[PDB]
RNA sequence: GAAACUGCGAAUGGCUCAUUAAAUCAGUUAUCGUUUAUUUGAUAGUUCCCUACAUGGUAUAACUGUGGUAAUUCUAGAGCUAAUACAUGCUUAAAAUCUCAGAUGUAUUUAUUAGAUAAUGAUGAUUCAUAAUAACUUUUCGAAUCGCAUGGCCUUGUGCUGGCGAUGGUUCAUUCAAAUUUCUGCCCUAUCAACUUUCGAUGGUAGGAUAGUGGCCUACCAUGGUUUCAACGGGUAACGGGGAAUAAGGGUUCGAUUCCGGAGAGGGAGCCUGAGAAACGGCUACCA
RNA sequence: UCUAAGGGUCGACGAUCAACUU
């Protein structure tokens, strides 16, 4: 199969190797998971020392941190929006680390009226304990409208099963943000 | 090579255990356990070659079925258990207690001890670390953990292991001055004094080590075993007490038998 | 043709000669569990409805469940299913399996009778074979003679009697899950073991905070 | 560096998180270590703006093997260096020596500036790419 | 005590030297870059939205009986029955701390926090050990197992306790290992001087994949990388080394072959099981 | 059905305008 090996890819110098030592079962890759979204469906494989792994096809749900008051609720992905190294895991919705997607924002508003009761996206006194600290961004805070908030993959879904994640902040934000606008 | 071997070869087994060149193809593959391969010695070497209370495989199996031979307290009826420095093999019939310790040849001597010291053993500490839910423990030379070591029980001590309980009831800290077993290289068996220790960040810690007869030689600190202090070891020596004659001197006492 | 019919209900089965191809065009072309009617297929049948279930054709290969085809083909086959056994752990072979469509091919199909409908047959209901052996589990022997949960199943199960030298010493099954005294006792060991390594672990946790916190205050008394 | 934010991806040390609900001093917090063996972690990674998770002090390689010395011979790929070792090699038969050298592909942060000569120390870290196991760890400008 | 199911082994050994010229191998390093059945040591009071004095067949083998084929260590149909097989599922403290009565074992995944210090562990070094917070999971484990001895208390009952072991099991450590890996060192040849780079060549970023590092693969990007100190190509009737012969000294030639390392099982490729095989007295395909 | 690269004008960025070739 997929073999991980460096008896193939010539050497530094140019030269082809030679070939000795048919391919070994310890140098093997596998094919990518290729994570979609919707309809969970989760593969085990069995690899090296009888250890499990976890190929995540089809994933629906993640969870995803806020990371500014940690909250870390599980919710809904709804698409890919950006990717690093390819705009073809963008274009098929292809979920893996680094992937910037969507989230549904309803636990995270959900909870953040709960702690703060702070119309955020329109046993008395722990709001008022929680104090004037409770604004979290100007561009956080304008995703809770569309109820859609971007988020970063931060998990390895074709290794883990995971889709986790975390919600975009400050100049990570501002980044990814100028990345959107830019290329939509 | 596909798996783990399980075979050894003659002329490929450790040297120490002087075994016959023509006996057979094979030596005794010492399992897995809690020494080494090349640093340990099996039971069947200690028993047929050794004290030559078994004439072969046959009979070291047939002594070690009856739950005679005993290993630090248990029973260990394996043929090829790798017993190592400090272990204590104890036999009850024929009630007597050696300690695998290594005479000045770098070989494993045949030392007899008493009960009230084969009772307790000594252990380098290996490693110290953290285990789960925050609990220390120290790792030592023959493959044991002890939960909740004391607090200034460091890498390259010793501790007394208890070997009934299996606690520990002292420490010795490296430093210089202090008694050390020589447990490898060219020095193995020798028995000294730490003089010095040199860092060599990076690299491998160098200890000086001074005998009686004030020679000073130099080795890794991994073959180093501190064993007590200076002239009070916490273990019976051998015979010799490693001191390393040389050749002329050996032959001299030899012949000093007229 | 040949015909191995077999009655589950009691036990019995048979092998039937059917050589006149005008009586057995009633099996061409179905699979498996089908309607075939014993008046259908025989004038000795009347009103049975035959499971057809499997079968050999010439060159003896068998019948495979799911093929689908009035041929033979070769296929990898594996651990848990028909027609193959592992030699080994993993081991996979292909061998030549014949589909589940029945035709001129089979040598021999095999027959389940799942309902009665006329004078009864020769090898059906006047022959019978008893089970082999009885319940061998404690429960399965309460649900098999039909007891409650509290009636110590320790008497009733199913003996034989061996006469080889006029002996005719019973032999009864060990039987299995049985409530005992001994399996109390390794419980109640297991529990005691659990508590007193747990009572041991946090006593030895507590004696090292105490030293922990001695070995604290005498650096802080020593400044 | 440069819009050291030059990637497709985001370039931020792994956990190393700016909290902006906490109004701290720096703004820019940054992870830095003492790579050891007595090597002085550089003003330029304490304070940079790089991110160079292969970095010896910003990043997650550590310095582990042989601390070898060599002569900057090219600088030509990014981040990545290769200099020449000159020894000498001996031939028993005719009791002398002969010149011989190897080139060593080395990873350069840009805590370092590196031209060609600049004899650097290197030392040895887990395979980074296909031919590169050294980062620079001294620069000795020279 | 046959057979059979279950467990373990069959990846050791033995053979051979065809390939292989920076490849293997030798000495020396590294894993702060990983997996590791087994052994040894330690380690698990936390499991529930009407069984535990112990659950199911959703199960069957061996066995009985009926067969097919010329022929295979081929097997079909039907009737039984077990588990340390398969699948399920309770009982075992008190207290404390959080949340607004519930939660807090462990395993997984993510994010965040502590992990300090010239006048709260370890390392040369870490985002280490470990702990904490919030959640997460096609639920991981937290013995429904076996032998021998039978004891103490006592409401004398299917009472409550209780010993020495065997097996099984989470995690850590150890051991046997494995996989990569640093530096240096291979014979002849220029009638081989340029080679590698679209089709990865050298490096960066991100991802995938792997047990894990790594152009190992992918996307984007840069134009790199080796070389007269012999690259690259070609030859070897070349497996490498320990060593062998001959040897004043220096050397020369050999080393398929008793040990170590590698590779292969007619040639290739692929793969199941398993801790470990790209296994061949294992399978699949093609070629002969 | 998309993606990427290749421009003008005006004030290391922004606004506006635009045609094809790969
Ligand atoms: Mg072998
Ligand atoms: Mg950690
Ligand atoms: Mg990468
Ligand atoms: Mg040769
Ligand atoms: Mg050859
Ligand atoms: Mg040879
Ligand atoms: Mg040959
Ligand atoms: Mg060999
Ligand atoms: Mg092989
Ligand atoms: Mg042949
Ligand atoms: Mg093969
Ligand atoms: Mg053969
Ligand atoms: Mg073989």
């Amino acid at each position: 199969g997929i073999s991980r090996d460096s008896r193939h890819k010539r050497s530094a110098t140019g030269a082809k190797r030679a070939q000795f030592r048919k391919k070994r079962k310890f140098e093997l890759g596998r094919q990518p998971a290729n994570t979609k979204i919707g309809a969970k469906r989760i593969h085990s494989v069995r690899t090296r020392g009888g250890n499990k792994k976890y190929r995540a096809l089809r994933i629906e749900t993640g969870n995803f941190s806020w990371a500014s008051e940690g909250i870390s609720k599980k919710t809904r992905i709804a698409g890919v929006v950006y990717h690093p190294s390819n705009n073809e895991l963008v274009r098929t919705n292809t979920l893996t680390k680094a992937a910037i997607v969507q989230i549904d924002a309803t636990p995270f508003r959900q909870w953040f009226e709960a702690h703060y009761g702070q119309t955020l996206g329109k046993a008395e006194r722990k709001w008022a304990a929680r104090a004037a600290s409770a604004k979290i961004e100007s561009s956080v805070e304008s995703q809770f409208s569309a109820g859609r908030l971007y988020a970063c993959i931060s998990s390895r879904p074709g290794q883990s099963g995971r889709c986790d994640g975390y919600i975009l902040e400050g100049e990570e934000l501002a980044f990814y943000l100028r990345r959107l606008t830019a290329k939509k | 090579a596909r798996g783990p071997k399980k075979h050894l070869k003659r002329l490929a087994a450790p040297h120490h255990w002087l075994l016959d060149k023509l006996s057979g193809c094979y030596a005794p593959r010492p399992s897995a356990g809690p020494h080494k391969l090349r640093e340990s010695l099996p039971l069947i070497v200690f028993l047929r070659n050794r004290l030559k209370y078994a004439l072969n495989g046959r009979e070291v199996k047939a002594i070690l079925m009856q739950r005679h031979v005993k290993v630090d307290g248990k029973v260990r009826t394996d043929t090829t258990y790798p017993a190592g420095f400090m272990d204590v093999i104890t036999l009850d019939a024929t009630n007597e207690n050696f300690r695998l310790v290594y005479d000045v040849k770098g070989r494993f001597a045949v030392h007899r001890i008493t009960d009230e010291e084969a009772s307790y053993k000594l252990g380098k500490v290996k490693k110290v670390q953290l285990g789960k839910k925050g609990v220390p423990y120290v790792v030592t030379h023959d493959g044991r953990t002890i939960r909740y070591p004391d607090p200034n029980i460091k890498v390259n001590d010793t501790v007394k292991i208890d070997l009934a309980s299996g606690k520990i009831t002292d420490f010795i800290k490296f430093d210089a001055g202090k008694l050390v077993y020589v447990t490898g290289g060219r020095n193995l068996g020798r028995i000294g004094t730490i003089v010095h220790k040199e860092r060599h960040d990076g690299g491998f810690d160098l200890v000086h080590i001074k005998d009686s007869l004030d020679n000073t030689f130099v080795t890794r600190l991994n073959n180093v075993f501190v064993i007590g202090e200076q002239g009070k070891p916490y273990i019976s020596l051998p015979k010799g007490k490693g001191i390393k004659l040389s050749i002329a001197e050996e032959r001299d006492r030899r012949r000093a038998q007229q | 043709m040949k015909l191995n019919i077999s009655y589950p209900v009691n036990g019995s089965q048979k092998t039937f000669e059917i050589d006149d191809e005008h009586r057995i065009r009633v099996f061409f072309d179905k699979r498996i569990g089908q309607e075939v009617d014993g008046e259908a297929v025989g004038d000795e049948f009347k009103g049975y409805v035959f499971k057809i279930s499997g079968g050999n054709d010439k060159q003896g290969f068998p019948m495979k469940q799911g093929v689908l085809l009035p041929t033979r083909i070769k296929l990898l086959l594996t651990k848990n299913v028909s027609c193959y056994r592992p030699r080994r752990d993993g081991e996979r072979k292909r061998k030549s399996v014949r589909g589940a469509i029945v035709g001129p091919d089979l040598a021999v199909l095999a027959l389940v009778i799942v309902k009665k409908g006329e004078q009864e047959l020769e090898g059906l209901t006047d022959t019978t074979v008893p089970k082999r052996l009885g319940p061998k589990r404690a429960n399965n022997i309460r649900k098999f003679f039909g007891l409650s949960k509290e009636d110590d199943v320790r008497d009733f199960v199913i003996r034989r009697e061996v006469t080889k030298g006029e002996k005719t010493y019973t032999k009864a099954p060990k039987i299995q899950r049985l409530v005992t005294p001994q399996r109390l006792q390794r419980k109640r060991h297991q529990r005691a073991l659990k508590v007193r390594n747990a009572q041991a672990q946090r006593e030895a946790a507590a004696e090292y905070a105490q030293l922990l916190a001695k070995r604290l205050s005498e650096r802080k008394a020593e400044k | 560096e440069l819009t050291v934010q030059s990637e497709r991806a985001f370039q931020k040390q792994p956990h190393i998180f700016n909290n902006p609900k906490v109004k701290t001093s720096k703004r820019t917090k940054r992870w830095y270590k003492n790579a050891g063996l007595g090597f002085k972690t550089p003003k330029t990674a304490i304070e940079g703006s790089y991110i160079d998770k292969k970095c010896p002090f910003t990043g997650l390689v550590s310095i582990r093997g042989k601390i070898l010395t060599g002569t900057v011979v090219s600088t030509k790929m990014h981040r990545t260096i290769v200099i020449r070792r000159a020894y000498l090699h001996y031939i028993p038969k005719y009791n002398r020596y002969e010149k011989r050298h190897k080139n060593v592909p080395v990873h350069v942060s840009p805590a370092f500036r590196v031209q060609v000569g600049d004899i650097v120390t290197v030392g040895q870290c887990r395979p980074i790419s296909k031919t590169v196991r050294f980062n620079v760890v001294k620069v000795s400008a020279a």
